[PDB]
């Protein structure tokens, strides 16, 4: 599952609602240390309220794992990830993911 | 036809390519070399600690760098650019090596869990306090001097190493060696030396940036000369017999 | 005995300077003890003592100084910054003397005049550099511009050194001459190890320090006059690393045919260490040879399954990570990958072959030499065997191993396919 390990918590305790922008700045990577993805190079922190279904559930567990202004290695899988199908072009079959989470704000 | 081919050719993605720009770092050292030949070794545990101000992206990106765990130079060297393993031309970029920045330790571009309470990076006010161990490596570390186990084993000291520091940009730190210049607030503990015993005369140490080709030079391109270390012979002090 | 240098423990205090010996220190340790012993052999010498020293002439003993060559770096400009005409002056100052050559180069570890792709001279012998040696000049110092310069049209190059124009032995201001410009000439800086240079090619006429006198009045040009930008320099580089397919070798050559098979082999003394590395990583239990001809030990191979990562050629053989978990203990835990073949081998018993699957068995000619290492979290390898020899027909290189390099699966013919070198 999405096995959170914390960077630099903050509270540790707000966590996300209902309905709620977990105001995400993360930076997306795979294993090996090979990028995929990042908000930080953006300047665009990722948004997204919880169960409308978005994002794949790995950024909803790990946030709702998550307090306020946690940096966080999130660690999601195949399962909850692209999986065996994969984001054509970018990722490949049956991938494990790794993300830089750091929730900002909730509005 | 354009469109189909078009996302046939996409998909097969062993075609598309990769590319990462990756920040410009700096490595740095002590004066000090380790110069450890056996036979007439004078010390075998050293102790140093690096106090540090700030760490954070003012107008950058969050990956910076900041190591200390020393890498072997048997397999690194104080170059600008280059290494299939994404750059980073600082500490720890050798497989045969890690680095310790806080919570682990990476051997190039393989994560180990350092194993401490409360890991956290090199933030604000974090001391990270240096310890010797070669003949079976199990070469301490601690960061406010809390028990950073896990220490680690197989890193090549096949003969010697040597002191190190890396630092992005946006860092601001300070050794911690002895004399004014060194505030031990963590002493060195049983068995180790405040690493400012060789404190040889001519000169009083400071850094040397890891034996740099070219500073930012102002004057006229100054082609500075090929220097390998203070010895073109070795890297070896003298004890006469 | 560790007389306050029991580094563990220190049953008792006050080290001293002294532990490193009267090199470390100077004689401030030594005025009590050394008038006493000069004392002493002051009045040996009244008793007759006759003793020359070794170290000199007369007593002619001294045989152990030679030179140093290596870390020759070979400072440059940019090709794309080379010049083919028009005249062109670059001042080169002096730090130091020593094993330093400067002049200009040309496209083309062999340093200046050692071929025919470039033009110096030496400060430390006052000679010319193209090809061989050749008197010229005079010798510098630290603070000498050594004034580089050329005239690509009629091919005058000459050395204004601080306005002092240097000439051969007949007395004539050219250096260099009847040269053909083919592929243009770069400014060039060789420099030994201990020898420091500064150079300015000509990007302020005030910082140009003898230019006035010789090369403005003359028609010559700066390196750099008309660059709004920071020129570029570089050097012959001291890692090997790989770029180029040679096919220029002492004598190495490279073909292809069918089990595959090649062709190489050099006859001149390969006594030093040589290099390979593969192109094209191919692929279409798994016995695929690399075989090399020196074998039963004409000198004795260090095979090794090995990356990319080494910072030698040398005879320094046998000199190659582990994970190791605490648990707020210190005792480790977790060592299970460790140091992420022997020194036997070949082409008398004949090959050296590869096997995969994660799991591999590299040995010489199907003999079990305990394999012990089976690591490969990922490692794109290209078969780099380095070695010496007697050199005879010093090397070679011959589903199956072309399976664990790409996508398909394991098969074992491989087809024809462009790109094959």
């Amino acid at each position: 599952g999405v096995e959170i390990e914390t960077i630099s918590p903050g509270d540790g305790r707000t966590f996300p609602k209902k309905g709620q922008t977990c105001v995400v700045h993360y930076t997306g990577m795979l294993q090996n240390g090979k990028k995929f993805d990042s908000s930080r190079d953006r300047n665009k922190p990722f948004k997204f309220r919880i169960g409308k279904q978005e994002v794949i559930k790995g950024f909803e567990e790990g946030a709702a794992q998550m307090s306020l202004g946690q940096r966080a290695k999130l660690t999601c899988t195949p399962d909850v990830a692209y999986g065996a199908t994969g984001h054509p072009g970018v990722i490949p079959p049956n991938a494990t993911l790794i993300f830089d989470v750091e929730l900002l704000n909730l509005e | 036809n354009q469109h189909l081919i078009c996302d046939n050719l996409l998909p097969g993605r062993d075609l598309l390519l990769q590319t990462r720009l990756v920040n410009h770092v700096s490595s740095m050292r002590p004066n000090i070399f380790l110069g450890v030949s056996e036979g007439s070794a004078q010390y075998k545990k050293w102790y140093y600690e690096l106090m540090v101000d700030h760490t954070e992206p003012f107008v950058t990106a969050e990956a910076t760098h900041l190591r200390v765990g020393w890498a072997s130079t048997e397999g690194y060297s104080p170059y600008p650019g280059g290494g299939e393993e994404w750059g980073g031309n600082g500490v720890g970029d050798d497989l045969f090596s890690y680095g310790f920045d806080g919570l682990h330790l990476w051997s190039g571009c393989i994560a180990r869990t350092v194993s401490s309470p409360n890991q956290h990076l090199l933030r604000t006010d974090d001391v990270i306090s240096c310890c010797l161990d070669l003949s079976a490596p199990s070469i301490s570390f601690r960061i406010n001097g809390q028990p950073v186990q896990g220490m680690f084993e197989n890193f090549n000291i096949d003969g010697l190493f040597f002191p190190v520091v890396s630092f992005s940009a946006g860092i601001k730190v300070r050794f911690l060696l002895g004399g004014r210049h060194g505030e031990f607030k963590f002493l060195p503990p049983p068995g180790y030396a405040a690493c400012y015993e060789a404190v040889l005369p001519k000169e009083k140490l400071k850094v040397e940036h890891s034996r740099e080709y070219k500073q930012e030079r102002t004057y006229t391109r100054d082609l500075l000369g090929p220097t390998v270390s203070l010895t073109q012979a070795a890297f070896t002090p003298v004890p006469v017999d | 005995q560790g007389w306050t240098y029991g580094i563990q423990q220190d049953v008792k205090n006050r080290r001293n300077p002294r532990l490193v010996p009267y090199t470390l220190l100077d004689d401030r340790t030594k005025k009590s003890n050394k008038d006493s012993l000069r004392e002493a052999v002051r009045t040996l010498l009244g008793y007759g003592y006759h003793l020359e020293a070794p170290d000199q002439d007369h007593a002619s003993r001294a045989e152990v100084c030679s030179g140093t060559g290596e870390r020759f770096r070979i400072f440059r400009a940019e090709k794309t910054y080379a010049v083919k005409a028009g005249r062109w002056y670059f001042e080169f100052e002096a730090v130091t003397a020593g094993d330093m050559r400067v002049g200009w180069s040309r496209p083309g570890d062999l340093e200046l005049g050692s071929d025919d792709r470039a033009f110096a001279f030496d400060g430390f012998k006052a000679q010319r550099w193209h090809q061989g040696n050749e008197h010229y000049g005079r010798s510098w110092q630290a603070g000498d511009v050594v004034g580089c310069m050329v005239d690509m049209n009629e091919h005058t190059m000459m050395f204004t050194l601080n306005g002092e124009i240097l000439l051969d032995d007949s007395g004539s201001e050219l250096a260099f001459k009847d040269f053909d410009v083919g592929d243009g000439f770069i400014p060039v800086c060789s420099l030994g190890v201990a020898q420091v240079g500064r150079m300015n090619f000509g990007k302020d006429v005030s910082t140009l320090k003898y230019f006035t006198i010789c090369g403005l009045q003359e028609g010559y040009e700066p390196f750099a006059v008309n660059t709004n930008r920071d020129i570029t320099m570089w050097l012959s580089k001291r890692l090997p690393q790989f770029l180029q397919v040679p096919s220029n070798h002492e004598h190495i050559e490279v073909t292809r045919i069918d089990v595959t098979q090649k062709s190489f082999g050099s006859q001149n003394n390969n006594t030093d260490i040589m290099f390979y590395r593969l192109s094209m990583p191919i692929e279409c239990t798994y016995y695929y040879s690399v075989r090399i001809f020196p074998g039963q030990e004409p000198a004795n191979v260090w095979v090794g399954w090995i990356t990319s990562d080494f910072h030698q050629y040398d005879t320094g053989f046998d000199l190659d990570v582990t994970v190791t978990l605490g648990d707020e203990k210190g005792k480790v835990h977790e060592s299970i990958k460790r140091s992420n073949p022997g020194q036997g081998r070949n082409n008398s018993n004949g090959l050296e072959i590869g096997c995969v699957v994660g799991l591999l068995t590299f040995i010489a000619n199907g003999k079990e030499l305990s394999t012990y290492y089976q690591v490969e979290p990922s490692t794109k390898l290209f078969p780099a065997v380095f070695a010496q020899a007697t050199s005879p027909n010093v090397f070679q290189f011959e589903g199956l191993f072309k399976s664990e390099h790409k996508n398909p699966v394991p098969q074992c013919p491989p087809r024809l396919h462009v790109q094959f070198l």
